[PDB]
């Protein structure tokens, strides 16, 4: 386990073999479990030397060792990754992508993956040096199944990083270019490949509806829905995210999610033991109850209202906050008949109980839901009857105490309610 | 309402 001092002696001898051996030492050092001396290595000025070895097509072993060493540096902090980039590593790794040694090609893949993932600027800079053709070319085989697992998984993870990040989103033409390959990966039988594809798809659908559209046009929604009900949390998690993003777009885009069978997975998603799954499932549901009355009706037909009632009753508070949002949206666009169904399913009690939440937003949201339900009651004349349920379920006091509340919108609507409906 | 919320 060489000292940094020795590695530098090795690397600075102009002896190819001493160089090779010193680099290998460096690589083992940087692979150390506890606190590998990345900064030390960086400060010794070794990076340019390493980047230079990447070009020695003759000693492929020093190409490999220096790739690996570089990879372990770039896999660290954003400043560490910057040092690898400043060293000139990007074009050098892109050339390596074409190495006849899979183990070397693979290193280059891994390196570009870590550089692209630092953020959007490095992502784009890597795209500019033309990484995409050589990357995609590594996957230009009729059946992905003939590729080695580790290899495929690295390719998938790297491509995922090139899809990652906002401000800005990746170049559109880059996203067009990558999609068809990313869609093949999304249909692959390997759990890790699947998870990282979904992550990629979820990155790409986080944005303007135009972005959502290019993804949905590829026909991935049915595959997403399938992965939505997988047994592996690492797959479900990103799949739910991609689904959730898509239903933030147009109603027609949301309809494709409904059409693919997505809603049938929500009984279990909305009761999922993992809190974030539940949270995001309720979030997703809120952007579905924000849609058309026919889409709300499908939420109804799938038996999901009793599940929303459930989540509103007992769940992590954040989840409850999403549930309140889903009910307000439901009461907004819903028909009177649908709103009536919501009450019969037991929405009032758990609604009133959350008016005790010391969270200004959820209060504003709930009171909004209460108006919408009252206005439905008005069209039936049944405004009084409702007024009673809310007193019987303990709400009247809370809507009252909320007159005095610090926020304006809160005490405004708190008062509005009492006058129209409670006097 | 009806309000779309992204992000995540």
């Amino acid at each position: 386990n060489w000292s940094v001092e020795d590695i530098v002696k090795g690397i600075n001898s102009n002896n190819l073999e001493s160089q090779l051996q010193a680099t290998q030492a460096a690589r083992k050092l940087l692979s150390r479990e506890k606190q590998p001396p990345i900064d030390n290595i960086i400060r010794a000025g070794l990076i340019p030397k390493f980047v230079s070895f990447l070009g020695k097509t003759d000693c492929s072993p020093i190409q490999f060792e220096s790739a690996w060493a570089l990879t372990n540096i770039a896999s660290g902090t954003s400043e560490q990754t910057k040092a690898v980039v400043d060293g000139g590593a990007i074009p050098a790794f892109i050339s390596l992508l074409a190495s006849p040694h899979a183990h070397i090609s693979e290193q280059a893949v891994w390196a570009l993956g870590n550089i692209a993932g630092d953020g959007s600027a490095f992502r784009d800079l890597v795209i500019k040096h033309g990484a995409i053709d050589p990357l995609l070319a590594l996957l230009a085989v009729p059946d992905l199944s003939t590729l080695a697992c580790g290899y495929l998984r690295n390719l998938t993870w790297t491509l995922s990083n090139l899809c990652r990040n906002k401000n800005p989103a990746p170049p559109l033409d880059a996203v067009e270019q990558i999609l068809p390959t990313l869609v093949r990966l999304l249909h692959h039988n390997d759990p890790e490949v699947l998870a990282d594809s979904c992550w990629a798809i979820s990155y790409l659908t986080d944005g303007p509806n135009e972005r959502i559209e290019m993804v949905v046009k590829k026909g991935v929604v049915p595959q997403l829905v399938k992965l939505l009900g997988a047994t592996e949390l690492p797959i479900v998690t990103p799949a739910l995210r991609a689904i959730g993003n898509i239903v933030t777009g147009t109603d027609e885009q949301t309809q494709k999610v409904i059409d693919a069978g997505a809603l049938a997975v929500f009984p279990s998603l909305l009761t999922n033991p993992k809190t974030n799954i539940q949270k995001e499932a309720t979030w997703t549901m809120s952007n579905i109850t924000a849609g058309r009355q026919d889409q709300i009706q499908q939420v109804v037909n799938h038996g999901l209202v009793p599940f929303l009632v459930g989540v509103l009753s007992k769940a992590d508070f954040k989840t409850q906050k999403e549930a309140a949002w889903a009910i307000t949206n439901y009461t907004s666009g819903g028909t009177v008949e649908q709103i009536v169904y919501l009450v019969h399913c037991g929405i009032i009690e758990p609604l009133m109980n959350l008016l005790s939440a010391k969270d200004t937003k959820i209060i504003q949201v709930i009171l909004d839901a209460i108006s919408n339900i009252f206005q439905a009651a008005e069209k039936l004349g049944e405004t009084e009857k409702l007024s009673i349920m809310i007193e019987e379920c303990g709400g009247l006091d809370k809507i009252e105490a909320l007159q005095r509340h610090e926020n304006e919108s809160v005490y405004k609507a708190s008062l509005n309610l009492i006058e129209k409906y409670f006097s | 309402g009806s309000i779309i919320r992204k992000w995540n």
